[PDB]
C-alpha cells in the first residue's frame, strides 16, 4: 500500500536556523501535499495546503515546495514558539488512502542552563493514607539529559522512583523535570535523611538537596 | 467563533461501544464536510474517514469500516463516531476536523476539534488524591501532587486560571499500580508566600471529581 | 458553498 516517508524523525537546531523537513511518497498520489503542526498537549493545526499555500495566520518563515513524490517544508528562522511535531499528508480520493508522514519532532539548541533543584517532603495528609511521595524538581534547564539519584540515609535508591519531563518551553526553550520517590509510610519513617543528587552539564559539580524529617 | 466542539473523555470495557460527538460552532455545519483523525498515545496521526454532512455517506480507510460507524443525527450541527467491539488498540485521542477541497486530491483540514480521549479497560474510574507540595526552601516553588487516578486526562489550573506564568504541569506518569500520577508546580515570589494564597484546581471528568487544594508553608 | 459535492465527484475520476 501507499505510505509517506518523513525525514528527519527529529531535528535539533539553534534559534534562527534554517530547518528543512522532507516527505517522500512511495508512489505518486498527487502534486498536492499538506503540512500540519501539533504543539505539545494541543491539537494539530494547518500550516500549509496545496504544497505551497500558507494557511492564514501562519508566519511567512513557513515555506512549502515539491511535486510528484518529493516535498519539503522549510522554516526560514527557527523561532522559539516553533517547538512542535510536524506532519505531512497526501489525500487520494478514489481509493481512500490518505497516508500521514510518521512525523518530525522539532526542538531547539540554546545555551546551557543549569537546573534549579527543589525537594518536597510528603504531606501529612498523604502519610495519613499510608504512602509517602518525595518529589525532586529540576526547573528550567537545558539540555534535557540529566541524572537524578535518590539517596536515603546515603544509600543509593533504584526501582522506587519515576521521572516526568515537560516538553520544551515555547519561550525559553528550557525543560522541567520531576522525580518522585514513592515509599510506604513504614519505610519512609525508617530513615531520617532524604536527598536527591542532580548531575547536569550546567552544574560544575553534582548538586544534592536533602531534608531531615520533622522540619 | 469558528470552532469544533467534541464530547469528553470516555472509559469503556473491551467489547463495549463508545459514541463521541462533534458539534459545529461559528459556521454552517452543512456547508463543509467533517473528517476524523486518530492518534494513539505517543504515536502519530492516522486518518480514519470523512462524512458528507448533507447526505451522510462516509468514506473510510480500509481499517475503519464496519466496526466504525460515522453518522449524522437529527441535530443539524452534530456528526458522530461510534466504535463497537472496542479493543485495546482503539485507546487513543479521536480528532474532529473540517474538510476542505483545494482541488482533486488537494484535501486539507483547516479547523480541528480539541479531541476526545477514549480509554479501553475493564477497570472502573478512580479519582485522584491531591496533596500539597508545600514551599519550604529569590523565588520559591510549590505545587500539587495528583495521584492514583484513572483514566486520563486531568486538567490543573492555579487560582482558577489567574496564575499561569511559571506554571509547569508535568505529563502524567503510569505507576506500577496501573493508575496515573502527575504533579503541577508553580514558581512564585518568595516574599509573597505569607500574603498571597495559592490554590490548585484539579479536575478529573471521567470520575466527576473536582478538588481545590490550598498550598501553603508547613 | 457547494464544495462537498465536488469531493464525491473526485471519486469517479477513473
Ligand atoms: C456549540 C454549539 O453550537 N452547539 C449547538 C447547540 O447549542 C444547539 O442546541 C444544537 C441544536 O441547534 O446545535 C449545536
Amino acid at each position: 500500500d501507499i505510505q509517506m516517508t518523513q525525514s528527519p524523525s527529529s531535528v535539533s537546531a539553534s534559534v534562527g536556523d534554517r530547518v528543512t523537513i522532507t516527505c517522500r511518497a512511495s508512489q505518486g498520489i498527487s502534486n498536492w501535499l499538506a503540512w500540519y503542526q501539533q504543539k505539545p498537549g494541543k491539537a494539530p493545526s494547518l500550516l500549509i495546503y496545496g504544497t505551497s499555500t500558507l494557511h492564514r495566520g501562519v508566519p511567512s518563515r513557513f515555506s512549502g515546495s515539491g511535486s510528484g513524490t518529493d516535498f519539503t517544508l522549510t522554516i526560514s528562522s527557527l523561532h522559539p514558539e516553533d517547538v512542535a511535531t510536524y506532519y505531512c499528508q497526501q489525500t487520494n480520493s478514489f481509493p481512500p488512502k490518505w497516508p500521514f508522514g510518521q512525523g518530525t519532532k522539532v526542538e531547539i539548541k540554546r545555551t546551557v542552563a543549569a537546573p534549579s533543584v527543589f525537594i518536597f517532603p510528603p504531606s501529612d495528609e498523604q502519610l495519613k493514607s499510608g504512602t509517602a511521595s518525595v518529589v525532586c524538581l529540576l526547573n528550567n534547564f537545558y539540555p534535557r539529559e540529566a541524572k537524578v539519584q535518590w539517596k536515603v540515609d546515603n544509600a543509593l535508591q533504584s526501582g522506587n522512583s519515576q521521572e516526568s519531563v515537560t516538553e520544551q518551553d515555547s519561550k525559553d526553550s528550557t525543560y522541567s523535570l520531576s522525580s518522585t520517590l514513592t515509599l510506604s509510610k513504614a519505610d519512609y519513617e525508617k530513615h531520617k535523611v532524604y536527598a536527591c543528587e542532580v548531575t547536569h552539564q550546567g552544574l560544575s559539580s553534582p548538586v544534592t538537596k536533602s531534608f531531615n524529617r520533622g522540619e | 467563533q469558528v470552532q469544533l466542539v467534541q464530547s469528553g473523555s470516555e472509559l469503556k470495557k473491551p467489547g463495549a461501544s463508545v459514541k463521541v460527538s462533534c458539534e459545529a460552532s461559528g459556521y454552517t455545519f452543512t456547508d463543509y464536510a467533517i473528517t476524523w483523525v486518530r492518534q494513539a498515545p505517543g504515536q502519530g496521526l492516522e486518518w480514519m474517514a470523512w462524512i458528507n454532512t448533507n447526505t451522510g455517506n462516509p468514506t473510510s480507510a480500509q481499517g475503519f469500516t464496519g466496526r466504525f460507524v460515522f453518522s449524522l443525527g437529527t441535530s443539524v450541527n452534530t456528526t458522530y463516531l461510534q466504535i463497537r467491539s472496542l479493543r485495546a488498540e482503539d485507546t487513543a485521542v479521536y480528532y474532529c476536523a473540517r474538510l476542505r477541497r483545494g482541488g482533486y486530491n488537494n484535501y486539507y483540514m483547516d479547523v480541528w476539534g480539541t479531541g476526545s480521549m477514549v480509554t479501553v479497560s475493564s477497570a472502573s474510574t478512580k479519582g485522584p488524591s491531591v496533596f500539597p507540595l508545600a514551599p519550604s526552601s529569590g523565588t520559591a516553588a510549590l505545587g500539587c501532587l495528583v495521584k492514583d487516578y484513572f483514566p486520563e486526562p486531568v486538567t490543573v489550573s492555579w487560582n482558577s486560571g489567574a496564575l499561569t506564568s511559571g506554571v509547569h504541569t508535568f505529563p502524567a506518569v503510569l505507576q506500577s499500580s496501573g493508575l496515573y500520577s502527575l504533579s503541577s508546580v508553580v514558581t512564585v515570589p518568595s516574599s509573597s508566600l505569607g500574603t498571597q494564597t495559592y490554590i490548585c484546581n484539579v479536575n478529573h471528568k471521567p470520575s466527576n471529581t473536582k478538588v481545590d487544594k490550598k498550598v501553603e508553608p508547613k | 458553498k457547494n464544495e462537498q459535492e465536488l469531493l464525491e465527484l473526485d471519486k469517479w475520476a477513473s
